[PDB]
């Protein structure tokens, strides 16, 4: 019933400095006791929310007094004055004031930090795999910064496509880099049949794009 | 201490459904509310529902009317919430969760319960070496590590010689392959000086399938 919008989706910042994270109700959230029941929850990957602020502006138990709320009517704010690294996750706004209680659809606050070029490393299948008629080839890209990077498989000079699948790390608790797992999946059949197995990487830290390849059986 | 104890995850069919129960602990069970909340795999916070421990009546989230039925058994402390016709868009981590102050928001969360709705068949993984060389070094620092192929469900989590190597190792969130299963790979960087010295050995542990394998990354 009660749509609840946040603003921004995700902000990157460097530790030290503030924070602010919007919340929008599609209508009044004034519950029948005269209270607004808006409540900001942090949430870590593999972890459940945690409670911070409940009626607008209140911390709730063992909550730093960096994080404050505000707000009136529509509008609800929450605002960390100086960001420090335990606060990366997900931040949602929450009302308990009318039924349906609804969910922002979440704000990921991220640590900026300098820019990194990744370090790219190139694995050919193993032999092992190969015996069982599928080979997987990964391209690793090591502790980048800003996440945005692109990979391309090239199998004897010929771009690929529909065979490849990604995925991306959560930022690094020490250094605050990313890294990616890029995965090309052919049959042995198909793996044999070609020699060159190449992904070019692009990156804002490198000047101009870095292919890491193998020649099969070498 | 308040406790809330859910029940282990489950793996269900297109069509099929679910009981997820929460044991509650520690405090008096008439004091606080009981709320279910939903999280599919990379996705938002969804809430079902909130029951009255007293009463036993639940306020619904009416996009689970007629799927959704919460309740609660005064006798045990524990509350139950059931989902019928489960479709793919139910698979879902599901939390029961209270609300300590008295309010109408929660707090204090359970652990959640893993539902996963798919047509495939639980399935250990295959553990591939991803093995160190000259196209993996990087100015003294090599990187190695373990291709787990083709699980089903998750979670399925990755250590390295036991717990002794945690320094420089990734462990990529899995990806869902077209055939219903999981991959994922983990990896780590290492001195490329300690490749004949260093044994390196990532532990893979599939609690779903009862399965734990331990594969040796050679260097090449």
């Amino acid at each position: 019933d009660i749509v609840m919008t946040q603003t921004p989706l995700s902000l990157s910042v460097t530790p030290g400095q503030p924070a602010s994270i919007s919340c929008r109700s599609s209508q009044s959230i004034v519950h029948s006791d005269g209270n607004i029941y808006l409540e900001w929850y942090l949430q870590k990957p593999g972890q459940s929310p945690k409670l911070l602020i409940y009626k607008v502006s209140y911390r709730f138990s063992g909550v730093p007094d960096r994080f404050s709320g505000s707000g009136s009517g529509t509008g609800f704010t929450l605002k960390i004055s100086r960001v420090e690294a335990e606060d990366v996750g997900v931040y949602y706004c929450f009302q308990a004031s009318h039924v349906p209680y609804t969910f922002g659809g979440g704000t990921k606050l991220e640590i900026k930090r300098t820019v990194a070029a990744p370090s790219v490393f190139i694995f050919p299948p193993s032999d092992e795999q190969l015996k069982s008629g599928t080979a997987s080839v990964v391209c690793l890209l090591n502790n980048f910064y800003p996440r945005e990077a692109k990979v391309q498989w090239k199998v004897d000079n010929a771009l690929q496509s529909g065979n490849s699948q990604e995925s991306v790390t959560e930022q690094d608790s020490k250094d605050s880099t990313y890294s990616l797992s890029s995965t090309l999946t052919l049959s042995k059949a198909d793996y044999e049949k070609h020699k060159v197995y190449a992904c070019e990487v692009t990156h804002q830290g490198l000047s101009s794009p870095v292919t890491k390849s193998f020649n099969r059986g070498e | 201490q308040v406790q809330l104890v859910q029940s282990g995850a489950e793996v269900k069919k297109p069509g099929a459904s679910v009981k997820v129960s929460c044991k509650a602990s520690g405090y008096t069970f008439t004091d606080y509310y009981m709320h279910w909340v939903r999280q599919a795999p990379g996705q938002g916070l969804e809430w079902m529902g909130e029951t009255n421990p007293r009463n036993g009546g639940t306020t619904y989230n009416e996009k689970f009317k007629g799927k959704a039925t919460m309740t609660r058994d005064t006798s045990t402390s524990t509350a139950y919430m059931e989902l019928s016709s489960l479709r793919s868009e139910d698979t879902a981590v599901y939390y029961c969760t209270i609300g300590t102050s008295g309010y109408d928001y929660f707090d204090y969360w359970g652990q959640g319960t893993l539902v996963t709705v798919s047509s495939a068949s639980t399935k250990g993984p295959s553990v591939f070496p991803l093995a160190p060389s000259s196209k993996s070094t990087s100015g003294g620092t090599a990187a190695l590590g373990c291709l787990v192929k083709d699980y089903f469900p998750e979670p399925v989590t990755v250590s390295w010689n036991s717990g002794a190597l945690t320094s420089g190792v990734h462990t990529f969130p899995a990806v869902l392959q077209s055939s219903g299963l999981y991959s994922l790979s983990s990896v780590v960087t290492v001195p490329s000086s300690s490749l004949g010295t260093q044994t390196y050995i990532c532990n893979v542990n599939h609690k779903p399938s009862n399965t734990k394998v331990d594969k040796k990354v050679e260097p090449k």
